[PDB]
């Protein structure tokens, strides 16, 4: 089963954008497809739904009349068109997926879409060391600062380096642009013996920077 | 449109004791017809989509273990884990589907109770690359400690700072039911050479006193 999500990202009110999850390696027309969104921090709102053969559309109240969900089930794909965007739309936008009326219980493919409403303009990350000093347990980082909008992504060693890193919650400075770190705890015998790298990377910008942290 | 209501908000039970969550429809959700309980449970781990737990308000999904039950009947419906494990902490939704929209629960944020863990705390200074574009970041990280409540103070040559830092605080572990901290004191170039002493000076309940790290500008 592969799934490939796209659209979303920055878009300013008033405008559109347009949402697909495709897929292979189930029956795409042995389901009821669903779109569910999740402003960030808080919860889980039934969007819209559409039956195998597109036959019956529901949306809820929140999005009637400015939303369009539609399918193509040769394509294998599930499309949501969405027009006259307001600050609330902001969610994370995800793909679901129901059998029939003897078991309409959610089935999600496919990880969520970010979609950011607002006027501010796009900034790419500034990414800077925080550089390990001098039991012998020594913490590093990156501190990815003053960008927008959400999100970015912070691998270690291109993906090699997942055990001990805690990647931060991006928290909006007073500024208007976000700003998080990313840090790692390693045994301090291997601090010159092994090299570290923040792999930052922020789609809205197309900033891709991979930062090197050494100590001083 | 049917309306969700879960109780409680958020819950905090220890590691091998029961959780018990519960979930109100505003009409009841029982087909009188096929006599089934149109009501689904799912778990929604941190930057993940929501698994299903349990169906027909009773029938557990095949993988999810023993220890999760579903009840209820109408309108009262109760999500319950027996023993919880370390791997729980999520929130947790009550679903109706007798109508559609298929309307959600509010929510509920289930969190660990473990034995309390000191902070190991470290301190970074600015990095040359960031004094050049005119601003100073320090960063204090409180790394792997419970419980949540934690108070860090910034000094700046003994003079104690406020309303220039900002906190953020990971989602708790799956593993070791732990959190980390990182406060961010933000200054300007010119007050950052000013001074010269920078401590961050961390107060949590795994602690017999205040640990305080600190670095002199300039090693």
């Amino acid at each position: 089963v592969q799934v490939v999500e796209s659209g979303g990202g920055l878009v300013q009110p008033g405008r559109s954008l347009r949402l697909s999850c495709a897929a292979s390696g189930f029956t795409f027309d042995d389901y009821a497809m669903y779109w569910v969104r999740q402003a960030p921090g808080k919860g889980l709102e039934w969007v819209s739904g559409i039956s195998w053969n597109s036959g019956s559309i529901v949306y809820a109240d929140s999005v009637k009349g400015r939303f369009t969900i539609s399918r193509d089930n040769a394509k294998n794909s599930l499309y949501l068109q969405l027009n006259s965007l307001r600050a609330e739309d902001t969610a994370f936008y995800y793909c679901a997926k129901a059998v029939s009326g003897y078991f309409p219980y959610f089935d999600y493919w496919g990880q969520g879409i970010l979609v950011t409403v607002s006027s501010a303009s796009t900034k790419g990350p500034s990414v800077f060391p925080l550089a390990p000093s001098s039991g012998g347990t020594a913490a590093l980082g990156c501190l990815v600062k003053d960008y927008f909008p959400e999100p970015v992504t912070v691998s270690w060693n291109s993906g090699a380096l997942t055990s001990g890193v805690h990647t931060f919650p991006a928290v909006l400075q007073s500024s208007g642009l976000y700003s998080l770190s990313s840090v790692v705890t390693v045994p301090s015998s291997s601090l010159g013996t092994q090299t570290y790298i923040c792999n930052v990377n922020h789609k809205p910008s197309n900033t891709k920077v991979d930062k090197r942290v050494e100590p001083k | 449109d049917i309306v969700m209501t879960q109780s409680p908000d958020s819950l905090s039970v220890s590691l091998g004791e029961r959780a018990t969550i519960n979930c109100k429809s505003s009409q009841s959700v029982l087909y009188s017809s096929n006599n089934k309980n149109y009501l689904g449970w799912y778990q929604q781990k941190p930057g993940q989509p929501p698994k299903l737990l349990i169906y027909w308000a009773s029938t557990r999904e095949s993988g999810v273990p023993d220890r999760f039950s579903g009840s209820g009947s109408g309108t009262d419906f109760t999500l319950t884990i027996s023993s919880l494990q370390a791997e729980d902490v999520a929130v947790y939704y009550c679903q109706q589907y007798y109508t559609t929209p298929s309307t959600f629960g509010q929510g509920t944020r289930l969190e660990i109770k473990r034995t309390a863990a000191a902070p190991s705390v470290f301190i970074f200074p600015p990095s040359d690359e960031q004094l050049k574009s005119g601003t100073a970041s320090v960063v204090c990280l409180l790394n792997n400690f419970y419980p949540r409540e934690a108070k860090v103070q910034w000094k700046v040559d003994n003079a104690l700072q406020s309303g220039n830092s900002q906190e953020s605080v990971t989602e708790q572990d799956s593993k070791d039911s732990t959190y980390s901290l990182s406060s961010t004191l933000t200054l300007s170039k010119a007050d950052y050479e000013k001074h010269k002493v920078y401590a961050c000076e961390v107060t949590h309940q795994g602690l017999s006193s205040p640990v305080t790290k600190s670095f002199n500008r300039g090693e």
